[PDB]
């Protein structure tokens, strides 16, 4: 089922700017017209996010460099699809990701999102491969070029899809004693450029008790046969432009502001600079002149 | 679920053929049409609904109406003997129709 | 990519059993489901039914309900059939061909790519 | 004071099969071990303790008598066969060979732990049961990690190589009824819940009441007990 | 930064561990000592 | 990592702290006793 789709050198830097994301709601309980301060795995604020594109059309003719390559996870990853044509499908995680330990597999399809933390090889290009159906766009099916075993396999899990102009995606994963929780949000933007000069917040979906080790994770791509080569070399495909994003987590305070009806309007990190800071201390969004003590919140 | 076809059909070179494949509700049924020629193994010329597979010269195209599929034929030339089958995978099986073969002058 | 190439012409006495089969010798034996299709004269095309390798689900055709035994083995990387009870009127010509897909409802998603040179049958009575 | 108490609480008769997390005939090994997710499921925790057909309870989170009323979200369950010496050695810390390697719970830990003795079940003499006899490195809680390695008998390192400083330790089972208690294998099932405050889907056989509103009243909503008058407010609450 | 030598901001603050956006308060032109300790930020004046 | 203490529970310290410090002066008592006295040899117990 697996591919031997790499043949490039690779841009190291391949990173932009998240100007304010990555905030979600941290518990379970409503609350409005209050200001909380909350310990846990963020973002940073005006943080650097990897962008990785993956088809890199570009030359006379254009060509359809592929590029997924493995992330650490570095306990926590934030993630983004920005897709304008419903082209990632999911996403790997695992220690080594071949038949030593547990992995965890996410696909979504039309009605089905397959869920599978078991033991099984990846490739060094594992991807999903989807046709149109007659340009119909209503069958939409995939296929299992991800992976060739299913043994020892522990957990399973389904439900309705994670996936129902530019409809931005967010998406934060954190693998925390035991427990694997997926926020999500969806929101469009109408820039095509780099992600927007807002804030919204980013609510839990489903929390999974897959209880394995995760350091390293990658990204599901859905890509289309654009035409059959004889003698297949794995002959190039086709979804556009593959733009997704990742973030790296790390152990912080953010203040977290409530509105009436209890969505959150904006938030401010307590290490990114020190008027953020001062707000922090103050538990307060506005701070009036004059002079204020700081407390060190720094690793 | 049956097909029945004319038996053949014949047409002057370089005109437009129309071939007309009637059957049992198989309109809203997504069929599609082969190419066999005398001396050759059947190719795939019409996949899925009158597409085209990559590296087949532009000639075949068709659509499908409500209870009937229609092939169109441009360019026709000499070479282009061969027996058209029209199938669908319905209720997970294939049936293969009695097919026609194309005589040009 | 696959060739689906096969064994020549065989002659048989009538009544005995009849083992055909297709290796590829090109892509992956998996990954592309393989299906056959009869090939007579004068009689169009006949189906019989298809065999998933990696998936190992066969699905059998009306007229051949019990007359086929079709298996498939991933580490042989070839898929053979046993067939009996064949009648000089079913003599014809049998074809082998892949469809890209091996999943049951997802056949409907593709045409028979490639098709094979044809191992013509003649029964001696 | 309130006038009446009320107690909603969510509408389930189903009956998960705990049989199969208690009475199930094969436990997975505690190197690798089983977890069942139990939810959607009519929790009767007091058909455990007062059973006749065990003699052992040791419960470590909270009070087994209070688990009755209290709805929980997204409870799980254990299950693994120890030697039996180490039933004493399962506490949050502690030198030996399962401590560390095979199974670690948190110190933050809320759940009970059920425990019984398998004499019938894994001794008769049948030595065709095996588990886990020596690990190398340490594991974090909630953890499984399946390796085997050969112990290093001396100074020269052999990684699965038969030769000088290097032989067969292992002898086989002796699993009979002769041996003493602590020997023989307990069947160790620990129940595992947490009380954050979500929605939750097990409760205990808990009969719910009709809801009267605009009145003081002693509530109880999902466990959650208190008094005061309930209303009818504008704000709206997310699905989770 | 109270009783602080600037100088030795640089070595206190661990640079290392630190966000750009505190760098940018480590060096710099606008950088002042006073006896009530380091002032980092703010431009010093003559006038009263 | 050895099976044949099957008591080994520190008071003052913890058990995988020892891998930490070096004493130089460490007072070891050895004596029998019957198994039943075992939870006896403690921090002001009582018994026999
Ligand atoms: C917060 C921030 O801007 N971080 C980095 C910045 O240090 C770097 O100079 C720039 C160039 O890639 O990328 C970004
Ligand atoms: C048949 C269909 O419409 N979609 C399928 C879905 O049922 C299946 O679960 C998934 C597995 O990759 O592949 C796609
Ligand atoms: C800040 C904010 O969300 N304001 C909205 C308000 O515009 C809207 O009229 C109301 C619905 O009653 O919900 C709230
Ligand atoms: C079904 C269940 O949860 N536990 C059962 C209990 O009901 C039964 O009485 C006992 C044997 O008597 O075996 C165990
Ligand atoms: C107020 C004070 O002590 N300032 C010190 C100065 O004495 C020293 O010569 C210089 C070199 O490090 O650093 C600064
Ligand atoms: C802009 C300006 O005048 N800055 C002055 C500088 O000229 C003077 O040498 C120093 C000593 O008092 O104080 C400051």
């Amino acid at each position: 089922q697996c591919v031997n789709l790499t043949t490039r050198t690779q841009l190291p830097p391949a990173y932009t700017n998240s100007f304010t994301r990555g905030v979600y709601y941290p518990d379970k309980v409503f609350r409005s017209s209050v200001l909380h301060s909350t310990q846990d795995l963020f973002l940073p604020f005006f943080s650097n996010v990897t962008w990785f594109h993956a088809i890199h059309v570009s030359g006379t003719n254009g060509t359809k460099r592929f590029d997924n390559p493995v992330l650490p996870f570095n306990d926590g990853v934030y993630f983004a699809s920005t897709e304008k044509s419903n082209i990632i499908r999911g996403w790997i995680f695992g220690t080594t990701l071949d038949s030593k330990t547990q992995s965890l597999l996410i696909v979504n399809n039309a009605t089905n999102v397959v869920i599978k933390v078991c033991e099984f090889q990846f490739c060094n290009d594992p991807f999903l491969g989807v046709y149109y159906h007659k340009n119909n766009k209503s069958w939409m099916e995939s296929e299992f070029r991800v992976y060739s075993s299913a043994n020892n396999c522990t957990f399973e899990y389904v439900s309705q899809p994670f996936l129902m102009f530019k409809n931005l995606r967010e998406f934060v994963f954190k693998n925390i004693d035991g427990y694997f929780k997926i926020y999500s949000k969806h929101t469009p933007i109408n820039l095509v450029r780099d992600l927007p000069q807002g804030f919204s917040a980013l609510e839990p979906l489903v929390d999974l008790p897959i209880g394995i080790n995760i350091t390293r994770f990658q990204t599901l791509l859905a890509l289309h046969r654009s035409y059959l080569t004889p003698g297949d070399s794995s002959s190039g495909w086709t979804a556009g432009a593959a733009a997704y994003y990742v973030g790296y987590l790390q152990p912080r305070t953010f203040l977290l502001k409530y509105n009436e009806n209890g969505t959150i309007t904006d938030a401010v990190d307590c290490a990114l600079d020190p008027l953020s800071e001062t707000k922090c201390t103050l538990k307060s969004f506005t701070v009036e002149k004059g002079i204020y003590q700081t407390s060190n919140f720094r690793v | 679920y049956e097909l029945t076809q004319p038996p053949s059909v014949s047409v002057s070179p370089g005109q437009t053929a129309s071939i007309t494949c009637s059957g049992d509700k198989l309109g809203d049924k997504y069929a599609c049409w082969y190419q066999q020629k005398p001396g050759q193994s059947p190719v795939l010329v019409i996949y899925q609904d009158n597409k085209r597979p990559s590296g087949i010269p532009e000639r075949f195209s068709g659509s499908n109406s409500g209870n009937t599929a229609t092939l169109t034929i441009s360019g026709t030339q000499a070479m282009d003997e061969a027996d058209y089958y029209c199938q669908a995978w319905d209720s997970s099986t294939a049936v293969f129709g009695g097919g026609t073969k194309l005589t040009v002058l | 990519q696959v060739q689906l190439v096969q064994s020549g012409a065989e002659v048989k006495k009538a009544g005995s059993s009849v083992k055909v089969s297709c290796k590829a010798s090109g892509g992956t034996f998996s990954s592309h489901t393989i299906t056959w299709v009869r090939q007579a004269p004068g009689q169009g095309l006949e189906w019989m039914g298809r065999i998933i390798p990696i998936l190992g689900i066969a699905n059998y055709a009306q007229k051949f309900q019990g007359r086929v035994t079709i298996t498939a083995d991933k580490s042989t990387s070839t898929a053979y059939m046993e067939l009996s009870s064949l009648r000089s009127e079913d003599t014809a010509v049998y074809y082998c061909a892949s469809l890209q897909t091996v999943d049951t409802a997802i056949e409907k998603y593709y045409g028979m790519d490639v098709w094979g040179q044809g191992t013509t049958v003649t029964v001696s009575s | 004071q309130p006038t009446e108490s009320i107690v909603r609480f969510p509408n389930i008769t189903n009956l998960c099969p705990f049989g199969e997390v208690f009475n199930a005939t094969r436990f997975a090994s505690v190197y690798a071990w089983n977890r069942k997710r139990i939810s959607n499921c009519v929790a009767d925790y007091s058909v455990l303790y007062n059973s006749a057909s065990f003699s052992t309870f040791k419960c470590y989170g909270v009070s087994p008598t209070k688990l009755n009323d209290l709805c929980f979200t997204n409870v799980y369950a254990d299950s693994f066969v120890i030697r039996g010496d180490e039933v004493r050695q399962i506490a949050p810390g502690q030198t030996g060979k399962i401590a560390d390697y095979n199974y670690k719970l948190p110190d933050d830990f809320t759940g009970c732990v059920i425990a019984w003795n398998s004499n019938n079940l894994d001794s008769k003499g049948n030595y065709n049961y095996l588990y886990r006899l020596f690990r190398k490195s340490n594991l974090k809680p909630f953890e499984r990690d399946i390796s085997t390695e050969i112990y290093q008998a001396g100074s020269t390192p052999c990684n699965g190589v038969e030769g000088f400083n290097c032989y067969f330790p292992l002898q086989s089972y002796g699993f009979q009824p002769t041996n003493g208690v602590g020997y023989q294998p307990y069947r160790v099932v620990v129940l595992s819940f947490e009380l954050l405050h979500a929605p939750a889907t097990v409760c205990g056989p808990k009969k719910s009441t009709n809801l009267v509103k605009n009145k003081c009243v002693n509530f109880n909503f999902n466990g959650l007990t208190g008094t005061g008058v309930l209303t009818e407010s504008n704000k709206k609450f997310l699905p989770f | 930064y109270q009783d602080v030598n600037c100088t030795e901001v640089p070595v206190a603050i661990h640079a290392d561990q630190l966000t750009p956006t505190w760098r940018v308060y480590s060096t710099g032109s606008n950088v002042f000592q006073t006896r009530a300790g380091c002032l980092i930020g703010a431009e010093h004046v003559n006038n009263s």
